[PDB]
This record gives structure tokens, C-alpha cells and sequence, in this order.
């Protein structure tokens, strides 16, 4: 799943010019690879 | 999308500055409007007027007396659970969570004349169902807290009407969102009661709990939590309220037309029988059936319960969390709901049988 | 301390209790629901400064922007609505 | 109160944005300040140092799972059918 | 996903008077029997509800705001009259409504139709065609149930006529509805004795036979409580209580929503709202 | 970034004169105060 | 006071010899607002 | 600052002018929250 | 207390200085630790940004008199006896 708020951040809706709103798209960005990467290794063990 | 709704109010009953937001905010009816139904409705023989002088009690030292007339525009709008909660601090099961509420509500707020306000709302609140005002009538779901702003006795308020709660978006302290909260006291799942407590939707309801004997009327409000739908949730109200139910009905009010018929040598008189002279040596010709239906038990005094449907929480699995965390200067247990879409159409059900 | 050879001018209404000071002192909240505006509110009513006893001259800190006393639509001199933010000056509310 | 006097230490000097040019007596508008503290020559109180440290930030890192790389697969005839 | 938009194109030879008289008729509701998106103007107008051949009375305007399709009057224009749905699934965004009704809507209400039930309707008159169109009450939830009870009661009142029960008491007198602090008396400063009681007598009919009927099959299954087939009775007393009943309960459409404004809605007075 | 701030403070540091004087009076020594005061937050709207 | 006719003859009294007084007939509820006037001349009315 | 009634009376022959334009700044400053402020303002919840 | 998640922000200081070698069922020893906190996928309170600033600070410079340089300073024969 993907959170409120960090949807609101992925898609470019509310963006400001700051530096500190940037600093956690990024850290939104990093959750969401996380989150892929591990439901795809959940495959590879399912399979077992 | 959300739906916002927003409104100006007095800040008597209802401090936004203090409550957390998210939380379930109500409306209050128009007082002038409780008099009138209190004239009519009141049962025989029960003075009409201890309403009237615990209605002028209240507002005597609530704000400014004058200008709670007709027209004046403004006028003590809204409350909050928390605080319609501890007014009746003493008759829900936890009495921790409660008092804790009850005093963090207390001292926290304006502590000038602040007890006086709790008690004489109590009063009033009491006193509005012997004369069969049920508060049902008059307080009803605004919306949860979303963003305000005030000034010196005056607030503005803005909450989530209709919709996801957690997509509405403001400026909290910390985070842009805001989640559902409610006393811990206030809450009910009746689910874990009924020994249902299966896995799947639900929803959240407002249900009040009225206990009428002679001067010992005794009102509470909960939130309920359940599985069963708007029709089905009455009957599990009734099997978890069975004592008051019984109580209600007894202490809260204080033919052979089948046999006649099958034979012709009863007296009658025919339908075309019925004209000037007939008038006065009919009603004693026939059978005479004397009586009344004259103190009995009635629907408003067999009443017991009043619940509505305000939002459901559809979920693999309802998510709540049960958490100490402060109004400020004191600590108290609140319950912290997750996903919840409110709804509405305000449809309030009462339950007597 | 204004006039030294005496305690008071008007015993009635300058005592505790008495019947001025019951009157219109505003803390016995007499007159809480009339409507109308009292001009000897201030002049019987004891002040308190949140800070009464943290500053040495609050003359000046207390003395710039009063809200307004009474309304300024209607006819009569009404008290001020729950919704007003008029503001004027006390020379008189200062030195009482 | 006076949480703020305590946020940033009240002397520690950083560097003067300004200079307040009135050179006044300050003990008489003690009120228009939220937080006031006259000193003598040099009094204590002004050499204090306690701060809070972040001792370390720890994680780790998943391992992946081929399936073909495990001993199971001798069971099977593994095919792709889209 | 789009509106639901009705375009109802009004013919020429309208009065200029009448054209007028339309302009001001609008955030008011009216019905269609089906929904189509070019309405006419015989399916607004009056003579659509004719039952019998006969003008419509209380009960069967009751019975027809059920099973119609409710519309609110946007802009109009000269040419043509511009609505939009209301129950169907839409996303009419603007969607204003004007308050015809004797109380005030407090920010927050929910809002029901009820027929013309108390002294007389609204209704613009368009003599250049020959028809005229009535628009329905807007009033909250809350009295929907106290004004039905309270102008039904005071109707059998009146049929006790024939010393039945005393016509001479003034001990009970002035039936109100008191809402968001106001009083409205019924009686409406003069006598409606005849052409409201007429028009509402049907209703008053159809719950005394079925009031009557429940307090005597009661009696009659059980004797001790204080040729004849009874089951037919048992069945054909539910079978009408049940399907009287739903005619009446009705439920909301609308909700005052207001930004920016005022939190009361005067009679006579425009609001925004939002679909339940 | 004024939507993020919680409170923020501003600290001045004032130093006073004095006067050598003999006696009989009570010798001085340099006084010093320490302030702070704190930014207080408005708005402002318009709509059409 | 003990008797009603006291208070509401002294109620008479005092208005028919001023004109800031409430209406005449005391509503149970409500705040005993006075009856406003078709006219002002010379400005709002200072009470005394 | 006062009203134009004030200012007529004062330009009369009261005051005296000195000057009929001005030099005035044309821009406002900028705050940035940046480098190393920015670090200070996520792990702990202070700047400078 | 449990104030202690409250000084640094959970996720903070974000290279990490070691690596966890063992994966295990954390939950089961939440009471080993002195905070703990299981989300299961972005939960809200993550992206939570607030802060504290000091928007300056202002000193003050003397100014020092010469007695000669006045004009008192006329009336007396300032000599300076050792």
C-alpha cells in the first residue's frame, strides 16, 4: 500500500519551492522501492 | 473527495484550541425550541416547568444571559463529545477512564464557572426526559475537527462532513492528516459483547441510552462499533440493555366482538338503520363496552434507546488503537480509530420493545 | 490616600457590602442578564492584572487598546455584543 | 513557563544581526520581553554545557530468494506460458 | 463523469409578465415520471399528476413524490429552462437551492419534499399555454413527522362535529411548530376551514380505518388484554398499515452545506446544498 | 518556510554604563541583561 | 418581594415615568430586550 | 501616519518640507533553510 | 517516560552505521526495547516535518567619554600628581 500524504507526494499535487518538501518526496520515494522490491522476492519464495 | 462543512459558533460548550482534531464534533438545537414540545408531550400529572427553570439555569452563567433569545445569530452552536461525556461522568462502567476525562476537562478549560456549566448541563440533559424532550431531538453529528480558528469567545470552525477522514488535508502541528479519536469511555464495540467479532466491515454508530424512573432519569451516550446494519442493530441493543428495558416499561409510566357476531339474536342495527330518532336509543341498545386505554404503556415511556448510522469503516480488519495521550495538562485514555468514511441522513431510530 | 482626613465621602457606596458596592460591583453579577450598559461597572469593580504584582509602572502597558464598553449600532447603550472588535480609549478607566 | 528560555541558550553569542542602538535603562519596560534576566558583574549561570547525542542509527538488509538456486526445483519441470 | 442535464425549451407566445415570473422560479424542484435529457413543459406542469381525471389531493401527491424523479431548476434563460437530477448518481456541482417554506434552514439541516399540506402552494400560473406548475415544500428532517401529525389530528377535530367531543374548549388552542426559535401558528391569522380540509380528507380517511382497525384486531384475538374470518382480517390489516406507512416516512435529498455566508436560511432565501 | 516553523525567538544582550563615585555610597559593578521575545503569527485572505 | 401586585405595580410606576423599560408583558425566556423606536434624533442614548 | 485633514493642516505653516521624492528599496530580503540548517531541522527540530 | 522517541525524529540520520546480521519476528521482544513501533506500509506519521528558529540576535556597543574632550573640562587645571 501507499499512505495519504505520500501519495500527496508522489504525484506533484501541494508542490512549494522548499528544500524541506523535497527532502521527503525522496524519503517517500525510498519507502515505496522498499515496498516493490519486497513483494517481488515475495514470488520467488511462494513458489517454494 | 471529502466534503467540508464549516460554521461560526460561541466557544461555551466547545473549545477548539483544546480538542484534538479528528475528533466527533455535535450540534445543538435551538433551546427556545425544547419549551415548545415540552408543553405538549409531557406525560399527566409531571410539572412541565422543571425543564423550563433547568433550561434558564444553564444558560444563567453560561455567557452573556441577554441576547439568548430569537434573533441574535449567534448562539453556543456546537459541542463536543468530550464534553456531553463528562457532564454524565458517573454513569458509564469504566469510572476511570471517565473521571480522568471528566477532571482533564474540567481544569483545563475556563474553570470560571466550569463546574456550575458541567452540572447545570447535567441537569438540564436530565430534566429534558421526564418531560419526554428526548436530547436525541436536539443534538445530532456536525463532523469531525478538522481546522479553526478563534478569538475572544468567538470561534470559526471546519470539519470533515462526508468522506474518507484521512484525506482531508490541513495544517496540524506535525503531519498534514488527522485520524478519527474519541474517549476511551464513550466507546462500545458491540461485536466483542455479542460474540460476534468477525473479521469484515462495519459501522459506526451513535447510539444514546435513556433510563427513566421518577426523578432518577439517567442519560448516556456511547459510540458503537458494530457489524449488524441500521435495522439489525436495535435488536442487539435490546439484548445488551435487557435491564433497563424491563425497567423503563413498568416504572417510567407513572371485548367479545368475535362472539357477538355469530348469531343474529344479538342486538344491532343496520347501517341504514342510523338516522334522526334512531340517535338516542342506539348507544344503549347494543352491547356496552366500558374502559380506557388510559395510563398505559406507551412508546415514550417505554423508550430506552436512540441510535444513529454516521460512518462505516470498510476494512479488511477494523484497526483501533488504544492509547493514553494528553489534553494537555492531563493525561487521558482516548481510542484512535483508522479509515473510517463518514456518513449521515441523521435517520435516528428509537427502540421500545 | 486623595483626601487624608477622612476614610470616605459616601459610606453607602464605598464599604464592602454596602449598597452601592452591591449594586454595581460586578463580581456579585447583579445585573448579569439586563441588557443595558453599566457606567459605574469599572469604578466598582476591583481590578486584577493577571501580572498584578510583576511590574512596577504597567500604567502604559495597560493604558493603548481597550476593547470598546458598550455597542455602537442601536438606539441605547447596549453591552457589547459577543462579536464586536471596536476599540477606544480610557483616560477616566485609568485613574478611575 | 519559559519553555522558550531554554529552546537556544540565552548568552550563547552567535554573532550580533544588529545593535540596538538605545543603550537605556532596561530594568523599567521589564514587560515587553518574554523572558527577562539581569545579571551582575559576571554572575553564574552563564558557563553551563549538557546536550543529547545520537549514539548510533542501525538496519540491515533483506536476503532474496531464487528459486532455481534451491534444491526443491529437482521436482519440477519449471515452463513460462504467458 | 458528467452532469445530468434536462433542457426544458419553453415556447414563444409566454407572457412578458410570465417570463418574469419564471426568471425569479428558479433553485425551486420539480419531477419528471421518466428521466430524459429534453423535458417539456406538460411534464413540470400540474395537469401530469391528475389521478382520476380529477386533480391530484394530499395523499396522492404524497404517493407521487415517491415514485418521480426529483430536478432543480439552474439558470434560466429566455429561451429554455435548465435542471438538473437530484437522486440519480451525478456530480451537479453548483447546485443552489431557494427556501419555499415557512421556517428557517439552519446550517446543517437535511431536507425532504412534503406537499402544499397547510393553507396554499406557490405556484406560477402560465395563462399563454393553459397550465400551471406547483413546487414542493423544503423542510428539515426534523418536523417532517411533527407537521403531518399535527395538521391530520386537527383535521379529525373538526370531523368531530356533533357533540361527538367538545367544540367549545379553548383550554388547548394554537398548535405550533417552533423551530430554530421561531413560532409559526397554523391558523394562519384567518379560517381555512373549507378547501384545505377538502383537499386533505382522503389521508385523514385512509388512518382512521387504519388506527381504528388496530385497536379492535387486538382486542379481538386477545379478550383479556384489559361469519367473520380473522385471518383475513389479521392479513388485510397489515397488508394496508404496511403499505400506508412507507407513503409517509420519508426520507432526505439535500443538505445545507454554506462557506462564507450566513448559518440560517430565511423563507425565500437561496442556499447551496449537496446530494445525501 | 513559515507553514513549518513552531515558534521562533529572537535574544538581545544590553550593557549599561556606570559612574565612579566615593564614598559614603555603595561601589557599583557592570550590569547586564538577557532577553528574549517571540515572533507572533497572523494571516491574511481574499477570495473571489 | 412577597407580594406579586407590589413588584408588578412597581414595574408600572417606573415606566410610565421614563422610556428605557422592557416590554410589557415579561417573557419566561428570553432577555427582556426593550421595544425599539421609529426615530432617533442626536445620536445613541447615554444612560444615566 | 494620520488623516488628510491633519496633514493639510500640519503642510500649512507648521512644519517645513525638506523634500519631495525618495531613495527606497525596490526588493525584500530571503531566507533560504538550507546546507546545513536544513540537517538541524529534520534529525533535530531546531535551526538557525 | 518514553519521551525518548521525541529527541531525534525515528528515521533520521539516515546513513546507517552498522547492519543488522539477524532477522527475526522483532515484535515478539517489544519489550527489550524502549520504543517500539510497527507500521505496515507508509504509514502517515512518517513524512512530519516542524522546527524551532532564532531569527537574530542584537548586542549593543558603549560609548566611551573623554573628560578632555567635553566641555565641563574647562574650569579646572588638570595636572596629574604621581
Amino acid at each position: 500500500a501507499i499512505a495519504s500524504e505520500a501519495l500527496s507526494l508522489l504525484s506533484n499535487t501541494y508542490v512549494d519551492g522548499t528544500e524541506i518538501d523535497s527532502s521527503l518526496r525522496i524519503r517517500a520515494i525510498q519507502q515505496m522501492a522498499r515496498n516493490l522490491r519486497t513483494v517481488l522476492d515475495s514470488f520467488e519464495r511462494g513458489t517454494a | 473527495t471529502t466534503q467540508l462543512i464549516q460554521q461560526v459558533s460561541l466557544t461555551d460548550f466547545f473549545r477548539p484550541d483544546i480538542e484534538h482534531a479528528g475528533s466527533i464534533v455535535l450540534i445543538l438545537r435551538h433551546p427556545s425550541d425544547m419549551i415548545g414540545e415540552a408543553n405538549t408531550l409531557t406525560q399527566a400529572g409531571r410539572d412541565p416547568d422543571v425543564l423550563l427553570e433547568g433550561l434558564r439555569n444553564l444558560f444563567n452563567a453560561c455567557t452573556a444571559p441577554w441576547t439568548v433569545g430569537e434573533g441574535g445569530g449567534l448562539r453556543a452552536y456546537v459541542t463536543s463529545l468530550s464534553f456531553i461525556a463528562a457532564c454524565r461522568a458517573e454513569e458509564y462502567t469504566d469510572k476511570q477512564a471517565a473521571d480522568a476525562n471528566r477532571t482533564a476537562i474540567v481544569s483545563a478549560y475556563g474553570c470560571s464557572r466550569m463546574e456550575t456549566r458541567l452540572i447545570r448541563f447535567s441537569e438540564c440533559l436530565r430534566a429534558m426526559v421526564q418531560c419526554h424532550v428526548f436530547p436525541h431531538r436536539f443534538i445530532s453529528f456536525f463532523g469531525s475537527l478538522l481546522e479553526y480558528t478563534i478569538q475572544d469567545n468567538l470561534c470559526n470552525i471546519t470539519a470533515v462532513a462526508k468522506g474518507p477522514q484521512e484525506a482531508a488535508r490541513t495544517d496540524k502541528t506535525s503531519t498534514r492528516r488527522v485520524t478519527a479519536n474519541i474517549p476511551a469511555c464513550v466507546f462500545w464495540d458491540v461485536d466483542k459483547d455479542l460474540h460476534l467479532s468477525a473479521d469484515g466491515l462495519k459501522h459506526v454508530f451513535l447510539v444514546f441510552v435513556y433510563t427513566q424512573r421518577r426523578q432518577r432519569e439517567g442519560v448516556r451516550l456511547h459510540l458503537a462499533l458494530s457489524q449488524l446494519n441500521e435495522q439489525c442493530f436495535g435488536r442487539g441493543i435490546g439484548f445488551l440493555l435487557g435491564r433497563i428495558r424491563a425497567e423503563n416499561a413498568a416504572w417510567g409510566t407513572e371485548l367479545p366482538l368475535v362472539q357477538l357476531s355469530n348469531d343474529p339474536t344479538s342486538p344491532r342495527c343496520s347501517i341504514g338503520e342510523i338516522t334522526g330518532v334512531n340517535w338516542n336509543l342506539a348507544r344503549q341498545r347494543l352491547y356496552q363496552w366500558t374502559g380506557d386505554f388510559r395510563g398505559l404503556p406507551t412508546q415514550l415511556s417505554c423508550m430506552y434507546a436512540a441510535y444513529t448510522l454516521i460512518g462505516t469503516i470498510p476494512s479488511e480488519s477494523v484497526r483501533y488503537t488504544r492509547r493514553m495521550e494528553r489534553f494537555g495538562g492531563y493525561n487521558v485514555p482516548t481510542i484512535w480509530l483508522e479509515g473510517v468514511v463518514w456518513g449521515g441522513t441523521n435517520t435516528w431510530n428509537e427502540c421500545y420493545y | 490616600v486623595a483626601y487624608t482626613d477622612r476614610a470616605t465621602l459616601n459610606p453607602w457606596a464605598s464599604q464592602k457590602h454596602s449598597y452601592g458596592d452591591r449594586l454595581y460591583n460586578g463580581t456579585y453579577n447583579l445585573t448579569g442578564a439586563s441588557p443595558i450598559y453599566s457606567p459605574c461597572f469599572k469604578f466598582f469593580t476591583p481590578a486584577e492584572v493577571n501580572t498584578n504584582c510583576n511590574t512596577l509602572d504597567r500604567l502604559l502597558m495597560e493604558a493603548k487598546a481597550v476593547a470598546s464598553q458598550s455597542s455602537t449600532d442601536t438606539e441605547y447603550q447596549f453591552k457589547r455584543p459577543p462579536g464586536s472588535t471596536e476599540m477606544t480609549q480610557d483616560p477616566c478607566g485609568l485613574f478611575q | 513557563s519559559d519553555r522558550i528560555a531554554g529552546l537556544f541558550n540565552i548568552p550563547a553569542g552567535i554573532i550580533p544581526t544588529g545593535n540596538v542602538l538605545s543603550t537605556i535603562e532596561v530594568c523599567a519596560h521589564r514587560c515587553i520581553f518574554d523572558f527577562f534576566k539581569q545579571i551582575r558583574s559576571d554572575d553564574n549561570s552563564l558557563y553551563s554545557a549538557q546536550f543529547d547525542i545520537l549514539l548510533g542509527t542501525y538496519c540491515n538488509t533483506l536476503n532474496f530468494v531464487r528459486f532455481l538456486e534451491l534444491g526443491l526445483s529437482v521436482a519440477c519441470i519449471c515452463t513460462k506460458f504467458p | 463523469a458528467m452532469p445530468f442535464e434536462i433542457e426544458v425549451l419553453l415556447p414563444g407566445e409566454l407572457s412578458p409578465a410570465e417570463t418574469s415570473a419564471l426568471q425569479k422560479c428558479e433553485g425551486k424542484i420539480i419531477t419528471f415520471s421518466t428521466l430524459r435529457h429534453r423535458a417539456s413543459l406538460v411534464d413540470i406542469a400540474l395537469s401530469s399528476y391528475y389521478i382520476n381525471g380529477a386533480p391530484p389531493d394530499t395523499l396522492s401527491l404524497l404517493e407521487a413524490y415517491r415514485m418521480r424523479f426529483a430536478a432543480v431548476i439552474t439558470r434560466v434563460i429566455p429561451g429554455k429552462l435548465l435542471a438538473h437530477a437530484i437522486g440519480v448518481g451525478t456530480p451537479t456541482p453548483g447546485l443552489f437551492i431557494q427556501n419555499t417554506s415557512p421556517v428557517d434552514l439552519c446550517n446543517g439541516d437535511y431536507i425532504c419534499l412534503l406537499p402544499p399540506v397547510f393553507g396554499s402552494a406557490d405556484s406560477i400560473r402560465l395563462d399563454s399555454v393553459g397550465l400551471e406548475i406547483v413546487f414542493p415544500l423544503t423542510i428539515p428532517q426534523t418536523l417532517m413527522r411533527e407537521i403531518i401529525a399535527k395538521v391530520v389530528a386537527r383535521a379529525v377535530e373538526r370531523t368531530a362535529a356533533g357533540a361527538q367531543i367538545l367544540p367549545h374548549e379553548v383550554l388547548r388552542g394554537a398548535d405550533v411548530i417552533c423551530y430554530n426559535g421561531r413560532r409559526y401558528e397554523l391558523e394562519t391569522n384567518l379560517q381555512h376551514r373549507d378547501g384545505s380540509d377538502a383537499a386533505i380528507r382522503t389521508l385523514v380517511l385512509n388512518l382512521m380505518f387504519s388506527i381504528n382497525e388496530g385497536c379492535l384486531l387486538l382486542l379481538a384475538l386477545i379478550p383479556t388484554l384489559l361469519r367473520f374470518p380473522i385471518y383475513e382480517t389479521i392479513s388485510s390489516w397489515i397488508s394496508t398499515s404496511s403499505r400506508l406507512g412507507d407513503t409517509l416516512g420519508t426520507r432526505a435529498i439535500l443538505r445545507v452545506c454554506v462557506f462564507d455566508g450566513p448559518s440560517t436560511v430565511h423563507p425565500g432565501d437561496r442556499t447551496a446544498v449537496i446530494q445525501v | 518556510e513559515l507553514a513549518y516553523v513552531r515558534d521562533g525567538v529572537i535574544q538581545f544582550e544590553v550593557q549599561q554604563p556606570m559612574i565612579a563615585r566615593d564614598g559614603p555610597h555603595p561601589v557599583d559593578q557592570p550590569v547586564h541583561n538577557y532577553m528574549v521575545k517571540r515572533i507572533h503569527k497572523r494571516s491574511l485572505s481574499a477570495a473571489f | 418581594m412577597l407580594h406579586d401586585n407590589v413588584t408588578e405595580s412597581l414595574r408600572r410606576i417606573t415606566a410610565s415615568g421614563g422610556r428605557l423599560n422592557p416590554t410589557e408583558p415579561l417573557p419566561i425566556f428570553g432577555g427582556l430586550r426593550p421595544a425599539t423606536s421609529a426615530g432617533i434624533a442626536r445620536g445613541q442614548a447615554s444612560v444615566c | 501616519v494620520t488623516t488628510a485633514t491633519l496633514k493639510r493642516q500640519l503642510l500649512q505653516g507648521i512644519l517645513q518640507i525638506d523634500d519631495t521624492a525618495a531613495d527606497v528599496p525596490v526588493t525584500y530580503g530571503e531566507m533560504v533553510l538550507q546546507g546545513t540548517n536544513l540537517v538541524t531541522a529534520l534529525v533535530m527540530g531546531k535551526a538557525v
